[PDB]
């Protein structure tokens, strides 16, 4: 995500459904991060165990 | 038994002789020195 | 499957896939060892090149196993063992050399082991060996720092007393033997079935029922020495002392530079916790319940952030000037009536100092006169002021470098026979003598190494070595009563004599900062940067000096060509060199107020001690005492006055310095423990502001 | 605003 | 001079937040 | 490059003792990737002119001492 | 004359242990002899490179003891 | 090599001057080269490392 | 440079080339 | 420069929340 925001544009050469930059490596990730969040700052809360020290 | 690991590093090394009665503050310790006339 | 960006960089390149107790105790055989035993062998046997023991193999191959199969039925008494352990090698090592020669922890923890039982009756990591080092210092030299930390466990467990009974001695005992149980916490015996894990009758002796490892639980971090330095304290002992020993522990690790810069800092922090000069010598007193001196200690490991603080400096002032007699300098009135005195006094020595050596060793009350002083510095008793016996050795070390150099501008061949026994020439021989019988009793007397760091201890010597060795070859060579050779050498030593004296002369700035931190400058690039480089330059030079004569053996363009070489590389080194005095001058310029205070406390310390005589009179002064004892001291005064005043006090002075020390430094140990808790806030941050920003 | 005061906290409570 | 103050000491501050 | 460096160097120094210096610069089955190798390879200076990588070259090179039988 | 003084104060033992830690490697990897005998006729550097069995087991707990107590460090500095 | 061929055809100032030429070339790299005894000396290998920087 | 470092420099070469000078003039006679 | 607003405030922020505490 990184590289797709120094994408940001180039609708690539014609209306084709403006295929972000990175659409299909994005999508093949198995990430949520509004489910990566809740279950670290939360485990953070119990002083550790959320992934390694 | 006697030298316990720094007793022979540290320990005030030679055989001091006591004095039956010497003080050691900054006065009545200098009598040997000056008078008491 | 291909490797990826990292995997082909990163990843490993290459595609990997007799008898007689010698061999039977370096394999490890516990079964063999014993069968050859039974029908009867030497378990002492000696193999010749290299004096290695049948039992000192199985502490070298780390099998244990062996030694402790030996302790079942092949020893007696407590002794023989002993006999066993320590039998030698032939460089000089025994069993906890070899084992500490190369890291073997699982051995090492074994002689520890029956160290800490009592199995042996000697000291066995405390011996030396052939080449001087220890126990200690062998796993130091090669580096094995798993074992190290092994010796440095135990010598701090024996720092702590057996004897004491207190909760905080005997909880930071037992918690230094489980952790050398732990860290053996495997390795059983050799029979197998036995409830004996390495470390039980240790753990047994001591007096303490308790009621994911991370790295802090399994080494020596500071946390574990502030709690030996209290819990020493506990016990009663120097809390300047345990400081001073536990740093010359850590420091002969030379793996723990970490702890080495704590415990540093912790006796300047401890020094500065005193007020004035009664608090000073009181946690500095070797009274007599433990009596240790650390001011005698820390000039004997030289301790420079000890020896150079300023209250350091101030308890040797007291005693070696007490009258500002080193600052009639800074004015304007103190140099011309000040320095008039001096050469009025020291003319009044010069003429009463012989008179009063020959009355001092004889049955005389003036013996008693010269030590009625010395309690009291002052200008009624001026002999026991040691500024006034240094500045009377520096004006009779003065005037032997102007008697030799008036030697050397009125000379010449022209001289009768009467010039080898000469009024002059005789007289500044046993000068020479008195100083090499000087240099003899101050090596004896202080020991090896405390004589020979100061630097100019090599220049006593060979100035009385180079005139020596001209007096005698005047009467040996030159024309008095012998034969003609070539005697450019008689001349020659007398400038050998006359170089080095004018040189010894720079040692009157001992004192006087801003002239006296130059001229340890001056003999810290000498002794590392002049006999270094001219070593790296001399295999250069015979590279020149032999590849000149290669081309001139058979033109211009030959040797112009080989001229720039010689005009480039002299600058390419003369390049390195400006830089590497510019390199020491910058490394002892930012600690010329420590170099030159430590410096100036070894002689206020030297001084203090000695006789305010000989100069020239270890001649005149050693050969009556002793005659007055044929018919007391000659050299025994130095070491019976204990180097100062407020030592051992008698009485209830005693009761009042111990009672000053205990708000001392019970007013230090609890500014550590307020140090430290915030270094364990200090690595809990986002632990705090993630509950600061929750409750909020 | 206290020309010589300011807030303080306490550096105690260790071991 | 409260720089010097809350640089040397701030693990006492975030200390006496918690209680 | 000036964190890295001086993150290389603050885990050396996080070992206290030989055994866990050669924990983490030992190549096992699993992750068989060498690290000392690698600093041999791009010339590493603020990782092999470290006091407890120093040392673990000269208990392969020397192992008996022969370097200390000098300061006599 | 200030351009090795900048190099010699700074990074001079530095340029020292590194170039003897390439002298004591580059004999763990040799093979046989010098220049002499050499015309008149994949292994590893270290011992303790790759544990097999027990050996493994400990270097794999030692490891998480010193790392996870590095990044725990580099987390609050 | 070339004092071989110093019994052929005499130059003797094309030939045999660079004949002498080589062998202190030969002799001012081996001594500079006999500088790398000390490199595992300390207090003598930072002046080698210095000299080679 | 007149201040501070003269007067503690010109002391200290002063007792070296007096030393040089000695030992020169005990190697020309 | 809203933090030098706040820089050269902080004995009165730090008394603030050494009173609310
Ligand atoms: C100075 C004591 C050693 C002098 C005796 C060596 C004479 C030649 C011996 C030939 C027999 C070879 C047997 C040993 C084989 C070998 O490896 O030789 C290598 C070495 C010799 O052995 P080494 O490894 O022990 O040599 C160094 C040396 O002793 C350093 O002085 C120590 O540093 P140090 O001054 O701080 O104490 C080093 O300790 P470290 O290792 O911890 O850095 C040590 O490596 O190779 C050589 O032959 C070089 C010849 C050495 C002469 C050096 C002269 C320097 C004089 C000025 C230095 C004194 C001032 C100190 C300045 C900080
Ligand atoms: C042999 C032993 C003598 C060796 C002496 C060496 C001294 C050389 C260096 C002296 C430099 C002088 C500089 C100076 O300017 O120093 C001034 C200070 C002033 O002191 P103050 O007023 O600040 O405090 C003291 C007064 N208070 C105690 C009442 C508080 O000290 C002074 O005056 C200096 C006066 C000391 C010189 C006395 C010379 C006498 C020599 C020999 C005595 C002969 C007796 C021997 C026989 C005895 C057996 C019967
Ligand atoms: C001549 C003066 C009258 C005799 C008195 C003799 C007293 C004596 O010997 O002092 C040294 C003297 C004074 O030098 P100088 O003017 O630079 O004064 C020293 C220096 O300036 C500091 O003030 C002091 O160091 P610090 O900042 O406080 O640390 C130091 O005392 P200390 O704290 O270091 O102890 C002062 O002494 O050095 C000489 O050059 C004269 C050599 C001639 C020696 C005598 C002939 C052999």
């Amino acid at each position: 995500s990184l590289l797709a925001d120094l994408a940001s544009h180039c609708r690539d050469y014609d209306p084709g459904c403006s295929r972000s930059f990175f659409q299909e490596v994005l999508a093949s990730i198995k990430y949520d991060p509004v489910e990566g969040a809740r279950q670290e700052e939360a485990a953070a809360a119990g002083g550790g165990g959320s992934a390694r020290e | 038994k006697k030298p316990s690991d720094y007793g022979c590093q540290l320990h005030y090394k030679h055989a001091r002789v006591v004095e039956p009665e010497s003080t050691t503050d900054d006065g009545m310790k200098r009598l040997k020195d000056v008078g008491d006339k | 499957k291909k490797p990826s960006d990292y995997g082909c960089q990163l990843h490993y390149k290459h595609a990997r896939v007799k008898g007689t107790l010698i061999t039977a105790a370096e394999l490890g055989l516990v079964d063999k060892y014993r069968d050859l035993k039974r029908a009867g062998q030497d378990i002492l046997t000696c193999d010749w090149p290299y004096h290695y023991s049948s039992i000192l193999y199985a502490c070298y191959g780390n099998q244990y196993k062996i030694l402790q199969m030996v302790e079942r039925e092949f020893v007696g008494s407590t002794q023989e063992l002993t006999a066993m352990h320590t039998t030698r090698c032939w460089v000089g090592k025994n069993s906890a050399m070899v084992a500490a020669y190369q890291g073997h922890l699982e051995t090492m923890l074994y002689i520890i082991d029956l160290d800490m039982q009592g199995k042996f009756t000697e000291d066995l990591f405390k011996q030396r060996d052939v080449m001087g080092k220890n126990a200690m210092m062998w796993a130091a030299s090669q580096g094995h720092t798993d074992t190290i930390e092994v010796l440095l466990v135990r010598s701090l467990y024996r720092l702590l007393p057996e004897d004491c009974a207190d909760p905080l001695v005997l909880k930071t005992r037992w918690k230094l033997v489980s952790l050398l149980a732990d860290l053996a916490s495997h390795c059983r015996d050799y029979d197998p079935g036995c409830s004996r894990s390495f470390f039980q009758e240790v753990l047994a002796s001591i007096k303490y029922d308790p009621v994911a490892v991370k790295l802090k639980d399994v080494h020596i971090t500071v946390r574990t020495l502030q709690g030996v330095i209290v819990s020493a304290y506990r016990a009663g002992m120097n809390c300047m002392g345990v400081i001073m020993y536990c740093q010359s522990l850590l420091q002969q690790a030379r793996y723990f530079d970490d702890l080495v810069a704590q415990l540093t800092a912790w006796e300047v922090k401890l020094l500065d916790t005193c007020r004035n000069k009664q608090e000073v010598q009181a946690i500095l007193a070797p009274t007599e319940d433990d009596p240790s001196e650390p001011v005698g200690y820390a000039l004997a490991t030289f301790d420079k952030a000890f020896l150079s603080h300023k209250f350091v400096q101030q308890i040797f002032t007291e005693k070696w000037d007490t009258m500002g007699v080193t600052d009639y300098t800074k004015s304007l009135f103190g140099v011309v009536w000040g320095g008039c005195s001096l050469v009025v006094a020291f003319a009044a020595w010069a003429t009463i100092c012989p008179l009063v050596v020959v009355a001092r060793s004889f049955l005389s009350p003036v013996q008693d006169f010269m030590m009625r002083g010395k309690v009291i510095v002052d200008s009624r008793f001026p002999w026991h002021v040691p500024l006034y016996r240094w500045l009377l050795t520096q004006c009779a070390l003065i005037t032997f470098t102007v008697l030799l150099s008036y030697l050397v501008f009125s000379f010449d061949p022209s001289d009768p026979v009467p010039a080898s026994v000469a009024p002059l020439n005789t007289f500044l021989a046993v000068w020479c003598a008195a100083i090499l019988v000087d240099e003899v009793q101050e090596y004896v007397e202080e020991g090896r190494a405390e004589y020979m760091s100061s630097g100019w201890n090599v220049m006593d010597v060979t100035m009385a070595l180079s005139y020596i060795l001209h007096y005698i070859l005047r009467i040996i060579a030159v024309r008095v009563t012998d034969n003609l050779n070539i005697l450019l050498v008689v001349n020659d030593l007398l400038a050998a004599a006359a170089l080095m004296a004018w040189f010894r002369m720079v040692s009157v700035f001992e004192l006087s900062s801003a002239i006296g931190p130059l001229i340890q400058m001056m003999k810290q690039m000498l002794i590392k940067d002049v006999t270094r480089f001219a070593l790296l330059v001399l295999v250069i030079l015979l590279g020149f000096s032999v590849g000149m004569e290669a081309l001139f053996q058979e033109r211009v363009t030959g040797v112009i060509f080989y001229l720039i070489f010689a005009i480039v590389t002299a600058i390419l080194l003369l390049n390195l060199f400006i830089a590497m005095l510019a390199d020491t001058y910058t490394r002892v310029s930012t600690q010329a107020m420590v170099e030159f205070r430590y410096r100036k406390a070894k002689l206020m310390a030297s001084y203090s001690r000695r006789d305010f005589v000989c100069p020239p009179f270890n001649l005149l002064h050693l050969v009556c005492a002793a005659v007055g004892n044929g018919l007391p001291v000659s050299m025994r005064k130095n070491e019976t006055v204990p180097l100062f005043s407020w030592y051992f006090p008698q009485g209830e002075e005693m009761r009042q310095v111990v009672v000053l020390q205990r708000r001392v430094v019970d007013d230090f140990l609890n500014s550590n423990r307020v140090a430290l808790f915030r270094e364990k806030l200090n690595a809990e941050l986002p632990n705090l502001v993630h509950e600061m920003l929750k409750q909020k | 605003g206290a020309a010589l005061h300011e807030p303080t906290w306490g550096v105690d409570d260790g071991e």
